[PDB]
């Protein structure tokens, strides 16, 4: 029963924790990040920051 | 292509020194830096003019404007 | 264009009097902007220079 109850759970998307960006909704700096080379290589990398305290999302490029 | 007469940057004249510069390289067996400084080339722009010159005039000269093939 | 993907166009030409000079009387044959270095990360341009 315990093993089944553990196996009925979904994938937990735990994101990298950092304390530099400031959220615009709750202003709690516990905002996760993800950065990649997605925009055209004529321009630098693109970062996307998501607040894990309220659900805010934004982009910096 | 024959050596530029003047320096593109400081206005100096380097055209006449090419013949004497070539002499020091094999008759005196000197290095390139000391040979370049032996002729009063002190700014590195004049050294740039003389040092990096591709003398293409000795290849066209073995040739005629008439009948090149492909 | 340079050998590191940095190309541009001539926007104006100046005569040797309006060119900034060093204490030794040397003058730049051309002048480029430094706002082109960071986002392109062409450190090889600087090292080649």
């Amino acid at each position: 029963a315990k093993q089944n109850l553990y196996n009925a759970q979904g994938a937990t998307i735990e994101r990298s924790v950092t304390d530099r960006f400031t959220c615009g909704k709750c202003k709690e700096k516990k905002v996760s990040y993800y950065q990649l080379q997605t925009r055209s290589a004529d321009e630098p990398l693109t970062t996307f920051c998501t607040c894990e305290a309220c659900g805010n999302r934004w982009k910096f490029s | 292509m024959i050596v530029p007469v003047r320096c593109f940057s400081c206005g100096k004249v380097v055209g006449d020194k090419w013949e004497s510069y070539l002499n020091l390289l094999q008759e005196d067996e000197l290095d390139e830096g000391t040979a370049l400084s032996r002729l009063g080339l002190k700014r590195y722009c004049c050294r740039r003019m003389i040092l990096t010159h591709v003398d293409l005039i000795e290849k066209f000269l073995r040739y005629n404007p008439l009948e090149k093939r492909d | 264009a340079s050998r590191h993907g940095q190309k541009g166009t001539i926007g104006i030409t100046y005569r040797r009097e309006d060119m900034p000079f060093t204490a030794e009387g040397i003058v730049p044959d051309l002048i480029i902007n430094p706002h082109a270095i960071p986002s392109r990360m062409t450190v090889a341009h600087l090292i080649e220079c």
